[PDB]
RNA sequence: GGGACGGGUGAAACAGGAUGAUCCCGCCGAGACCGCCGGCCGCGCAGGCGCCUGCCAAGACCGCCUCUGUCAAUCAAGGGCGAAGGCCGGGGGCUAGAAGGCGAUCAGACACCACCGUAUUCCCGGCCGUAAACGGUGCCGCCCCGCGGCCGGCGCGCGCGU
């Protein structure tokens, strides 16, 4: 990469990205975009690191995954970012799932500094109907 | 059926991003764009894109009053190869709305329409909460209503005299200082407890076509 | 015969009250009688607040919570312990 | 923008993806709904009742040296209201979802689990008149151990606290 490809370097501070991640019931996504989100420096799953279906949201996925994207980005000229943890919601489970921390300590544990923290999950003021009848998923 | 395609980072360029004036530290940071080609310009990709940006980060200094607090701003003009930006919105981080509640109290939230001298049109949102008073036997702190809608027609009216009409760059000096909320609960506390008293978030309704005054007027240290 | 004064739920001084999703089967509950816990918690587990906080760069950042209310059915609270079955006489405690 | 999987399950397989999906952001459209506060709180003859603002009529309770003077209780016949589903005639069409279709499981599975989906669910006018319509306890009236909590109104006392 040349150097106009690459972020600025100036002393009054360091390259700032925020990461996306999805910690769902069935898989999880590690994303990192710009300070708006109209741009994509790094886009990595946990489905492309196993075979097994069932293994997709695992935590061991997640970081082979996030090393990869580390990686990357460092490669792009990124060090600090900061984080987006998110849940399916929708009136749906809104509790994370097993990949995010593994994701967390993956990113701290690879030499990239901390921004802040907050909660995306998307909840809302009023329900449409959720799936399952009104006795339940019965089994 | 798949192929590769050659790395799209090899033609990219970044951009500084660059604040109002009201703030102490005024770079937010850099964007990247595509290098023009055709039709595709990058300073007219990039001409309406939207921070996000903490209070605590763009005045350095009381993390615990600022921590919480998040606007965004709006690029309107790229010049010197720099992005210029005004005033979008305002509002709150989740933990914090999260933890106002109790079981126990009364909630009462309110919004009213506020125009402006410049042509923006904003709606504002304002919560507050009842306590328990010093020396109350009973647990509960619910009241009657006769109060509330004391506590609600004061709200009105604080609102309506304090952001009746204003500029952008006042108003953003208010919301970026706190006396907004002071009056509220000073005039609140009179009616009777105010656990909190406080402005959940800001939006902007519709704003005129062309705003290069007011862009100039934002973004320059002495004028304010 | 009747085993609770209450018949299962705490219902006085009404007829009807508003409905519920269990958040596990998505049942439809009473309001009155679904099981509710409040919980806060912090977003990242204790294990490794240290190590985030140690990167951080803000000086004097404080770790978010999670604020959450769970409301379960009564078959879903005996299957995952959140209630016990109880003694003929301890079923009158209502202290935790 | 970016480039290879994604969805879903106990585990899987049907539907989606180089015509660029999943993911990030911004805008647009339509129709439902009213969250955390929310409760041995409350209102209503019962059925039932929760967004902002405004309008209309109503109701029980308390306080009173205001008025009338038995005007009352309960009830065949008769009249009115009455969850959800359902029906007729008009509107609307987003979620879910009887019927139907399809993938699994099973010896079989036309069921439970997964996915798609019509009537219905929403509004107006009108029928039907049923529910574990339950406090499984008819309405009016008198006496009655002790302790405690909550809601509304009124009065007493003081060192003035809801
Ligand atoms: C309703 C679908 C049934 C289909 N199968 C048969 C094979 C099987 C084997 C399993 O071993 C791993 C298994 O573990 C969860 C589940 C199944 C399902 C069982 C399904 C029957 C269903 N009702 C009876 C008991 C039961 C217990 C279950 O354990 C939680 C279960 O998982 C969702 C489903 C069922
Ligand atoms: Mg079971
Ligand atoms: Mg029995
Ligand atoms: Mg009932
Ligand atoms: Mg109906
Ligand atoms: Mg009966
Ligand atoms: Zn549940």
């Amino acid at each position: 990469y040349a150097p106009e490809n690459l972020p600025a370097k100036n002393n009054n501070s360091e390259a700032f990205a925020v990461c996306h991640i999805y910690a769902g019931k069935n898989d999880t996504f590690i994303h990192v975009t710009d300070l708006s989100g109209r741009e994509t420096i790094g886009r990595v799953s946990g489905g492309m690191k196993v075979k097994r279906h069932c293994d997709e949201p695992s935590a061991y996925a997640a970081m082979q995954a996030t090393q990869d994207l580390i990686e990357i980005i460092t490669d792009r000229g990124i060090t600090a970012v900061h984080i987006k943890i998110r849940a399916d919601g929708g009136t749906g489970k809104r509790v994370y799932g097993q990949g995010g921390s593994a994701a967390i300590r993956a990113l701290v544990r690879g030499g990239i500094k901390i921004g802040r923290i907050e909660d995306s999950t998307p909840i809302p003021t009023d329900r449409t109907r959720h799936k399952g009848g009104r006795r339940g998923r019965r089994l | 059926t798949q192929r590769k395609n050659p790395d799209p980072y090899l033609k990219k360029e970044w951009y500084p991003v660059i604040a109002p004036a009201h703030f102490k530290s005024r770079h937010i940071g850099q964007t990247p764009v595509t290098k023009t080609a055709g039709l595709r310009v990058a300073t007219d990709v990039i001409n309406h894109r939207v921070y996000e940006v903490n209070l605590g980060d763009l005045n350095p200094g009381a993390e615990d009053l600022n921590g919480n607090t998040k606007f965004y701003l709006q690029t309107q003009l790229v010049s010197d190869g720099k992005c210029l930006t005004n005033f979008h919105g305002m509002d709150i981080t989740r933990h914090k709305y999260g933890s106002l509640f109790r079981k126990g109290c009364d909630c009462i939230d309110v919004f009213m329409d506020i125009p402006t001298t410049d042509g923006y049109l904003l709606r504002v949102f304002v919560i507050a909460f009842t306590d328990r008073f010093r020396f109350q036997r009973r647990k509960n702190c619910h009241v009657k209503g006769r109060v509330i809608r004391m506590m609600r027609a004061g709200i009105y009216e604080t609102l309506h005299n304090e952001l009746g009409k204003v500029s952008i760059p006042v108003l953003v000096t208010k919301l970026s200082n706190f006396e907004v909320n002071a009056k509220l609960t000073e005039a609140l506390q009179k009616i009777t407890m105010c656990r909190d008293v406080m402005i959940r978030r800001v939006k902007v309704v519709k704003r005129p076509r062309n705003t290069m005054e007011l862009l100039s007027t934002m973004h320059d240290s002495n004028q304010v | 015969p009747v085993k609770r004064r209450n018949n299962g739920r705490s219902k006085y001084n009404c007829g009807h009250t508003n409905i519920v999703r269990c958040q596990n089967c998505h049942r439809c509950v009473p309001k009155d009688k679904v099981i509710k816990r409040f919980t806060i918690r912090n977003i990242v587990d204790n294990t490794i607040a240290d190590d985030v906080l140690n990167a951080c760069v803000i000086q004097g950042f404080a770790i978010p919570k999670l604020y959450n209310k769970v409301q379960y059915c009564v078959s879903c609270s005996i299957h995952n312990h959140i209630v016990r079955v109880r003694s003929r006489e301890d079923r009158k405690i209502r202290t935790p």
